[PDB]
């Protein structure tokens, strides 16, 4: 019975928030990282590092407000606030992207804090670890997309920026530049995203229709006992019925719910995987066999020529304000237009 | 940088004398601007015929010279094409077609010079934008 | 008898606290002209 | 102890929402962020 | 049985208060058409088009003739108000009824009164109110008439002369006309009853409608329905509900479809032009403006091969170019002047086009019904500006989301009344599960 | 269920409701003075709307430096004084 | 006995391996119909010209497409609207580069899938169901709607709708990018959270179901075998995860009603994409996403660009860049 025993006493006390251990990287960690984001979409401005207005303060609204990355000759700072960019300088500090690197490196303290209480709790409560085992599908995507990809880039200058239209124009960033839509990583993470809506809203619906009826109401919610022995709904009747109208159909309720956790969750890693590889410029840019006809014979269209051309559009008309530290002066007669438009 | 005398300082006339706006005239000019001529001149362009645009360059080399406010002022009475050779107040919004251009009625000679000026302000302003077009945007 | 400061209270005002503080700043802002 | 009924409570609290977010409507449509 | 968010369903047995509840209801729609009315007029100038201050119930009291003269030139805006403040006035009035049968009148009619007392179930009471409410919808059709001929006549958008309110003197009652805009195909080129496109068979069909509404309201008040249907129907207030839901969710998309294309009974004047209009205002604009500077439009090769201002259709019919060759279908009082009966006249494009033409192609393709949530004009790459959104964006859209949650009404309604009248709506009894006693699929 | 005071017991009690009527103004009136009186823009270097550029000015005082970054948003405040 | 009734029972039996029911009687010809149409095409249709401008696009895998370029082409923009099934045509040739199959492959498609969900309705009413799974279905159904009916008849052509492949899907999105901004659409915003939602959820009730498995198995066996088909007994303990999970966050942000649970399972997915839906339906009819573009300037009146602004850059290279030889005049209006 010494402190320590005492501190874990006093960690794992049954209260309103339970705190364990876990706590103390995950709470203030988390604090941080929103406090940070909620105070530089009020106050901070992107004019140094982006020439972008992105604060409630500068005339932004909700969907334009950002706390924007870094500039990048920045390179991949930490930029501490005591270190040798910002030399303790908390105004400088902000104007510089500081905030960027606060935030991101707090949230991924706090992503790690909050798997380590999925952990605890579950080893206090006594049931098994899955769902801390599911959030590590989140963690990979965080790291790989706002850690890893910039990592691999020039600086964080090209990271997601965290607000609404920032990140709006990251996704429209990778169809340009990485042709992401065209990869088989995001692909299979699509189908995990949409496969993961879907199984959500046909197992509730299922459920909800073929319910036994254990109460008199027309509200069949009241007759619900989260201590009952039964199955509330039919397993059975449900099987009949997508068996019939879909061909196959569960017959198993713990491969279902695994199944639940499985679609989305490796749907995630698979697309964690492919942006890894944009980290390096590795993209799924092209089929060459495609390039190689098309050059040859100017009769031969697609929809994957027709896409390239929006991405070449993108890139020519975004990268000058997208990236102002290039310099990039493109005169109107360079500029790739069809007719008329 | 902000909306000083020097930009809202304008030509009156050919002749050279110059004429500072108020603020208050800049931005009544805008809005009345947005009233009665951006659904054809958003931004300095011209939607119905892209080839000619209200850059003061362009203006400069009206036949009679609309760089001014009194050009721009007439015009709004009088429009003509841009040699000078046909008027086409039947097709243009003017005060002498306010009876087919009925957004021209209620429109004052001080709010004339309002427009005007609003015209010969925002290139000083918005630099290549005024008139350039998605280009810019 | 209940206690008045909690771990509850605290995380509550950790929060609410700055909420208001910034929704004043933020209401203060609608009336900036340029 | 238990005074103010609670939905008194939530009406007041209600049209306090309704009224700072009218505030932020207005505020797009005036001064910065307004395109004016 | 029902919890407070499904608390409405209280009421299905309670005839007195849920006539209280239909009629409380439809004092709220008098006053918002009253209310909203006095605001559209409080905010209209009349130097500006309609279409420029989002108006949408002034143009449908134009659109009757009042207020209005030729050019749709708004000459007096006392008829407005009057319909604003009648409106508003009689909410009140249906106000009372509702609040009073709702919370004070009899809670059930069935006992204060044999008449309007109703059982869900009685299929002959209830054929009886769809007779009265056929009759009365009858009236209502005939109402229209009675204007277009007898009081003042209906904005003609087609009026030779720019438009102007005309008395329809020789209504179409020939039902090969009539009735062929049902059978005529949806699609383009034909666009089933919305492509009506004179005011003679706008009110030569409502001659029809009442009549018909008369008749059918005179037949469901002698009869009773018939074996064939007793055995078809689920016979229950939800099941009528649902009925409803349904034909309520598909008249709101056949009003989306209304708006969107027809300039005939939204006579673009009032409603801004149509999205085909605009794109043909397009190519009309810039095909008036080159053939001023000398091109020869007729004989002008485009990119793509295709003629740059003109060319053909699948059908032969010479239309404009461009992407707009998609709209060829469009009719307007503007553009038919122009048309031969190979389509487009190259003759009278090099000829006869007139100074008011090239003014409404000018303001129709400024015009055209694209802009933002935020009601900024144009294309989504505009730049801020121009404070518009077409009324007829602003009408297609609300409805179409209208009608289709009418829609998933019907489906909940008319499942729910299938599963309440077979006995299993609230779940499946686990002592005689209907699966467990059928054989094995395998 | 824990030990603390539910929550629907505080906000209808008299003595909450007196605490907090003052203490919610206040934070309020605190945020709006951190706006109204300009520190806001000071403490973290927002730009204010007429110092975004100097007059003639449309060449966006961008960061090029990593190690001389602070010397450098220094030299764009001043082409303001 | 009669014959009629003797079919009518066939047609209505739950004893068919796959349900037929009357709105099977439409659906699988349909079905048939639109799936026949479209494996031939995708393998073997010859290129079709989507924009009306003789520029024929090459969908199928003969015609050198593989299995993610290939596509079954959008009718010709010169059609339109209009109605156009083989018999319109000359000849199967002409049906062909204008792009008939698409017609033929969606109007079966939709027809047979409107008829899928009312099937969903009727099996739903002979096994004793309450009915409304077919209300979440009408969802996803509601969603290709939009995208194949709705948003072709508001901008006048089907050659802008969505494309039956998948480069095709992605040209699709970018234009409608381009020409609608729908990332800055409520509608469209509100489809993320239905769908990423969705996605949490799924993994959410999947790890706590999972979680809280009674032991009913060795180490050596699936876990999955401590479940038999019809069991009347639950096999997993709500309490242990209402436990676990209300402490995780705290205890009333945690469901222990399992109706009210799946419920919401059920709902938030649905609402969503009927909104996604809605949206891709409204912005047929233009009415765009918020349009913030210049909306920040400075006192001298400096355009002050935000991310919007830049959003925009990418707009333009779209709009400038797509169907490079179909636009003669300034503006695409449609
Ligand atoms: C009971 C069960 C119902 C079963 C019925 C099944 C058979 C019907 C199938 C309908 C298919 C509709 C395709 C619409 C095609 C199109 O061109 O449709 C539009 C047509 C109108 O056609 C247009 O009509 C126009 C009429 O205007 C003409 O005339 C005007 C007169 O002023 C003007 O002059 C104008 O310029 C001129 O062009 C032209 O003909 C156009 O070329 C033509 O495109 O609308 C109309 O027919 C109105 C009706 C169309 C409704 C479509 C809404 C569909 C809603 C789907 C909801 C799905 C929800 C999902 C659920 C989950
Ligand atoms: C408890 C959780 C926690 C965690 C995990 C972090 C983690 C981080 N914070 Mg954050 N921070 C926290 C709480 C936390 N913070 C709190 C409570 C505050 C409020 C003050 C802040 C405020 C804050 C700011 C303002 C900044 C950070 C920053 C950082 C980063 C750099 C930290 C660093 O280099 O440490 C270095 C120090 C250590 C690792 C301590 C090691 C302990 C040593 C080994 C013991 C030495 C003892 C000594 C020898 C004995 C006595 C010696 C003698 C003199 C007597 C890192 C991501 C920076 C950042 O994000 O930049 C982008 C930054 O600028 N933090
Ligand atoms: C049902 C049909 C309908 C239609 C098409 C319109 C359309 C219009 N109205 Mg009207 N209005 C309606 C119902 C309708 N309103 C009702 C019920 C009210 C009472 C609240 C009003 C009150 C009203 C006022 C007070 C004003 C308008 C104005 C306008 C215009 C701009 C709309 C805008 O920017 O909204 C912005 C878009 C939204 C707020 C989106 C709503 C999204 C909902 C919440 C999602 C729906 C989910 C399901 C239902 C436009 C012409 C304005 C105008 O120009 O006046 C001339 C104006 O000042 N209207
Ligand atoms: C168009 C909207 C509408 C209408 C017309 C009704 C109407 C009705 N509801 Mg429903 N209800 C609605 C929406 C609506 N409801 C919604 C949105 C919900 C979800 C929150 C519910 C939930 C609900 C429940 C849970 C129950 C009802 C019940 C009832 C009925 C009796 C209520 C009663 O006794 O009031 C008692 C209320 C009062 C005495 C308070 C005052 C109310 C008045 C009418 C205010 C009017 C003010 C107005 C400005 C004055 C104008 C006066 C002038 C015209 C002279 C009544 C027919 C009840 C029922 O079925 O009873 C068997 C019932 O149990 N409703
Ligand atoms: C469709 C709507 C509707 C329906 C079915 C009913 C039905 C009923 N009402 Mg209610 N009521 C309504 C609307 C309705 N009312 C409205 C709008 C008001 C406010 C004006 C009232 C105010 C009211 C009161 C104060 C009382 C009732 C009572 C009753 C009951 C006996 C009425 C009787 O014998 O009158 C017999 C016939 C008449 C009175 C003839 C009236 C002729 C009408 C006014 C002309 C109709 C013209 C046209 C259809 C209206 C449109 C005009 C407009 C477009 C300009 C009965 C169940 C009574 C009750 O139940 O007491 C316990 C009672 O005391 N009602
Ligand atoms: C609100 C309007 C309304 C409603 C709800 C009813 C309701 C009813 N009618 Mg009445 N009816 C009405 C108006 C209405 N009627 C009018 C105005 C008339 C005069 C013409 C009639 C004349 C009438 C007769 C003569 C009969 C009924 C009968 C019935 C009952 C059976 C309905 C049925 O099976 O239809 C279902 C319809 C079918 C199964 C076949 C319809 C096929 C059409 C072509 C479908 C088209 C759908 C398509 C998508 C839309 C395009 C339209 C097309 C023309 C292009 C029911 C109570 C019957 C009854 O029992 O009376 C006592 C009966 O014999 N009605
Ligand atoms: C004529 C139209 C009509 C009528 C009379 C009814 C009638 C009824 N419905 Mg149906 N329903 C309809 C249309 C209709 N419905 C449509 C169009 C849908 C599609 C969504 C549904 C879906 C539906 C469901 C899912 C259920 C019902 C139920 C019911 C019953 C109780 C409903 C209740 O108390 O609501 C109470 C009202 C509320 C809880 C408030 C809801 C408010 C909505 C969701 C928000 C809209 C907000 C607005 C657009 C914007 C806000 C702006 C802000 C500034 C305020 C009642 C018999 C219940 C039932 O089956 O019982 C028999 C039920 O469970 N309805
Ligand atoms: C954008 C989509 C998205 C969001 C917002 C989201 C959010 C969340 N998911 C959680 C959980 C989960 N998510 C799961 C699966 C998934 N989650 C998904 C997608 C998302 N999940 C998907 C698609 C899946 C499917 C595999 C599971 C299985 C869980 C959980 O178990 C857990 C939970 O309890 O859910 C109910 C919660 C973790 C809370 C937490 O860490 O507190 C601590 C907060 C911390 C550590 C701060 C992090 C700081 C972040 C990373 C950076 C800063 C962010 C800014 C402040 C805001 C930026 C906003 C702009 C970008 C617009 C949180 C509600
Ligand atoms: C960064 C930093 C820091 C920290 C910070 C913090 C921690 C902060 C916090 C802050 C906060 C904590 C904030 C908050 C705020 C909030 C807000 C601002 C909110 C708003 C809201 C709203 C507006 C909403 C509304 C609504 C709607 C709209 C709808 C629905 C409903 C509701 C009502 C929700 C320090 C100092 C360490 C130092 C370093 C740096
Ligand atoms: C039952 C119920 C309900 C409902 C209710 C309702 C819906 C009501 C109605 C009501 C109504 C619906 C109302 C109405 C009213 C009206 C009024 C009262 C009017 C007024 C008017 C006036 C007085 C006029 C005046 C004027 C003139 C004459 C001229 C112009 C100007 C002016 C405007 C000034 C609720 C939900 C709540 C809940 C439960 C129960
Ligand atoms: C006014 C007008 C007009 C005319 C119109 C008319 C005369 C119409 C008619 C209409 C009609 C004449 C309609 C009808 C409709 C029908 C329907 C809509 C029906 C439906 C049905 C149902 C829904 C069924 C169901 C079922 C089945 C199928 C089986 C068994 C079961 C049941 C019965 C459920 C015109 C355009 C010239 C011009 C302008 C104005």
């Amino acid at each position: 019975r010494g402190w320590f025993d005492i501190l874990d006493d006093w960690l794992k006390r049954d209260r309103f928030v339970f705190v364990g251990w876990s706590g103390i990287l995950l709470f203030p960690c988390a604090y941080l990282a929103l406090g940070g984001w909620l105070t530089g979409t009020t106050f901070v401005t992107s004019w140094y590092t982006h020439g972008l207005a992105s604060s409630y303060l500068e005339g932004c609204n909700f969907l334009t407000v950002a706390v924007s990355t870094p500039a990048n000759s920045m390179g991949h700072s930490l930029l501490l606030l005591w270190g040798p960019e910002a030399q303790g300088d908390f105004t400088r500090w902000c104007q510089l992207g500081g905030l960027w690197t606060f935030i991101a490196l707090h949230g991924a303290f706090g992503l790690i804090g909050f798997m380590l209480r999925q952990f605890e709790i579950a080893r206090l409560v006594g049931v098994r670890p899955y769902n801390a085992i599911a959030f590590s599908a989140p963690i990979a995507v965080f790291v790989s997309v706002f850690l890893i990809y910039p990592l691999g880039q020039s600086s964080w200058f090209f990271a997601p920026s965290f607000g609404v239209a920032a990140i709006f124009r990251f996704l429209l960033f990778f169809q340009g530049f990485h042709n992401w839509t065209l990869n088989p990583f995001h692909m299979m993470g699509v189908a995990g995203v949409l496969g993961g809506a879907l199984l959500c809203a046909i197992h509730g619906a299922t459920v909800e229709n073929t319910l036994f009826q254990d109460g008199e109401g027309a509200s069949t919610f009241r007759a619900f006992n989260p201590t009952q022995a039964e199955e509330t709904y039919s397993m059975v009747t449900a099987n009949r019925f997508w068996s019939q109208i879909f061909g196959i159909a569960f017959s198993n309720k713990r491969w279902l719910h695994f199944f639940m956790l499985f679609v989305p969750v490796t749907g995630l890693w698979m697309s964690a995987i492919g942006v890894v590889g944009l980290a390096l410029n590795l993209r799924s840019y092209d089929f060459i066999s495609q390039e190689i006809r098309a050059a040859e014979d100017p009769e031969f269209e697609t929809f994957y020529t027709k896409n390239l051309l929006l991405n070449e559009g993108i890139r020519a008309w975004m990268a000058p304000q997208d990236q102002p530290h290039e310099n990039f002066v493109f005169p109107e007669e360079v500029l790739p237009r069809g007719n008329a438009l | 940088a902000e909306l000083t005398p020097e930009v809202l300082t304008v030509p009156l006339n050919s002749e050279g004398k110059t004429i500072t706006l108020t603020e208050k005239q800049y931005l009544e000019g805008k809005r009345l601007f947005q009233y009665a001529c951006a659904s054809c001149h958003v931004g300095g362009i011209t939607k119905t015929n892209p080839s000619l645009d209200l850059r003061t360059e362009t203006l400069a080399l009206a036949t009679p010279p609309r760089d001014n406010i009194e050009g721009l002022v007439d015009y709004m009475k009088n429009p003509t094409t841009y040699d000078g050779e046909q008027e086409i107040a039947e097709v243009h919004p003017s005060l002498r077609s306010a009876d087919i251009f009925p957004k021209m009625r209620n429109l004052t000679e001080k709010d004339l010079v309002a427009i005007a000026g609003h015209i010969l302000v925002e290139p000083k302003i918005l630099g290549d934008k005024w008139g350039g077009g998605k280009v810019y945007y | 008898s209940y206690p008045i400061f909690t771990v509850r209270w605290v995380a509550v005002h950790t929060l609410a606290v700055p909420t208001i503080f910034f929704l004043g700043a933020i209401a203060a802002m609608q009336f900036i002209q340029r | 102890g238990g005074r103010i009924p609670l939905w008194i409570v939530a009406t007041v609290a209600g049209m306090g929402v309704i009224v700072i977010v009218g505030l932020f409507f207005y505020g797009a449509y005036a001064g910065l962020g307004s395109s004016l | 049985g029902f919890a407070w968010w499904a608390g409405n369903a209280r009421l299905i047995n309670l005839s007195g208060k849920l006539l209280g509840a239909h009629v409380a209801h439809a004092g709220l729609i008098v006053f918002w058409a009253g209310a909203m009315t006095l605001f559209e007029l409080a905010h209209f100038i009349p130097e500006k088009p309609m279409y420029e201050q989002g108006l949408i119930l002034i143009p449908h009291i134009a659109t009757l003739g009042w207020g209005v003269g030729p050019g749709g030139e708004v000459v007096d805006t006392f008829p407005f108000f009057v319909v604003g403040v009648v409106h508003l006035i009689s909410s009140a009035v249906l106000g009372f009824g509702g609040v009073y049968h709702a919370i004070r009148g009899p809670e059930t009619l069935e006992e204060y009164s044999s008449f309007f007392g109703y059982d869900w179930k009685d299929k002959n009471k209830m054929t009886t109110i769809l007779g009265f409410h056929l009759i009365v919808l009858g009236i209502g059709a005939l109402l229209l008439v009675a204007k277009a001929m007898f009081f003042g006549g209906l904005y003609d958008t087609w009026a030779p002369g720019g438009g102007d309110v005309r008395v329809i003197t020789n209504p179409t009652l020939d039902p090969r006309v009539i009735f062929g805009y049902l059978l005529k195909s949806p699609f383009g080129g034909e666009g089933w009853i919305v492509s009506v496109n004179n005011l003679e068979d706008v009110v030569g069909g409502h001659i029809w409608i009442g009549l018909i509404c008369i008749a059918g309201g005179i037949w469901h008040i002698l009869t009773t329905p018939f074996g064939w249907a007793r055995r078809a129907f689920i016979w229950s207030g939800e099941a009528y509900l649902s009925y409803s839901l349904g034909a309520l969710s598909m008249m709101g998309f056949i009003a989306t479809c209304f708006v969107w294309f027809n300039n005939t009974v939204y006579p673009s004047e009032f409603y801004g032009p149509t999205g085909p209009e605009a794109s043909q205002a397009q190519a009309m604009t810039f095909l008036i403006r080159d053939q001023k500077l000398g091109a020869n439009v007729g004989s002008a090769q485009g990119p793509t091969g295709l003629g740059k201002y003109l060319m053909r259709s699948p059908t032969g019919e010479i239309i404009f170019g461009g992407e707009t060759m998609r709209f060829w279908d469009f009719r307007g009082p503007w553009l038919e002047p122009l048309r031969g009966p190979n389509g487009l006249d190259l003759n009278k494009i090099k000829n006869d086009i007139q100074p008011w033409q090239e003014r409404r192609a000018a303001e129709y393709m400024t015009h055209a019904p694209l802009g933002s949530l935020n009601s900024v004009g144009g294309v989504a790459t505009e730049i801020n500006s121009v404070n518009f959104v077409s009324p007829r964006s602003w009408l297609a859209t609300s409805h179409f989301v209208l009608a289709f949650f009418f829609l998933v009404g019907h489906l909940w309604h008319a499942g729910r009344a299938r599963a309440a009248a077979a006995g299993f709506e609230k779940g499946i009894d686990r002592e005689s599960e209907p699966v467990l006693s059928m054989p094995s699929l395998d | 269920t824990t030990g603390e005071r539910p929550f629907s017991d505080i906000i209808t009690s008299v003595r909450y409701w007196v605490i907090h009527s003052i203490t919610i103004p206040a934070l309020f009136i605190a945020g709006w003075l951190f706006v109204s009186t300009g520190l806001a823009y000071d403490v973290f270097g927002t730009p204010r709307p007429d110092s975004y550029y100097a007059q003639e000015q449309r060449s966006i005082p961008l960061v090029t430096d990593r190690f001389e970054a602070k010397q450098q948003v220094e030299t764009f405040l001043e082409q303001l004084k | 006995a009669n014959l009629w009734e003797r079919f009518c029972n066939w047609v209505t039996s739950t004893d068919n391996r796959l349900y037929v029911g009357w709105f099977g009687v439409i659906m699988i010809p349909t079905l048939l119909a639109a799936t026949i149409c479209f494996v031939i095409a995708f393998i073997a249709a010859p290129p079709v010209d989507i924009d009306g401008i003789r520029e024929p696009v090459s969908g199928s895998l003969l015609y050198g497409n593989n299995i993610i370029t290939g596509a079954v082409v959008p009718s010709s923009n010169a059609i339109g609207l209009h109605f156009y099934p083989i018999w319109e045509a000359a000849s199967l040739d002409e049906w062909l580069y204008n792009g008939g199959p698409y017609q033929l492959i969606i109007f079966h498609f939709l027809l047979g899938a409107s008829c899928y969900m009312g099937r969903q309705w009727e099996l739903s009413y002979r096994l004793g169901m309450r009915p409304w799974i077919c209300v979440a279905y009408s969802a996803p159904l509601a969603s290709a709607f939009a995208v194949f009916l709705i948003y072709p008849i508001g901008q006048g052509s089907f050659s802008d709708g969505m494309p039956l492949g998948i480069s095709g899907t992605f040209n699709f999105m970018i234009v409608f990018q381009a020409e609608h901004n729908i990332l800055m659409h409520p509608f469209h915003q509100l489809g993320v959270a239905g769908v990423f939602g969705g996605a949490l959820f799924c993994a959410m009730h999947g790890s706590l179901v999972t979680s809280s498995l009674i032991r009913e198995t060795t180490e050596t066996e699936s876990a999955n075998y401590g479940y038999k088909f019809g069991q009347e007994e639950e096999t997993y303990n709500i309490v242990a995860a209402h436990g676990y999970f209300g402490r995780l966050i705290f205890q009333y942000a945690s469901f222990n009603n399992s109706r009210s649970l799946h419920f919401f399972l059920a709902a938030w997915p649905v609402v969503g994409v009927w909104f996604t839906a809605l949206g891709i339906s409204t912005m047929a009819f233009n009415l765009n996403g918020f349009n913030f573009n210049h909306s920040v300037i400075d006192a001298k009146g400096n355009v002050i660009n935000t991310w919007a602004d830049i959003i925009n850059r990418a707009n333009l290279g779209m709009e400038v860049m797509h169907e490079r030889n179909a636009h003669n005049f300034p503006l695409d209006l449609a």
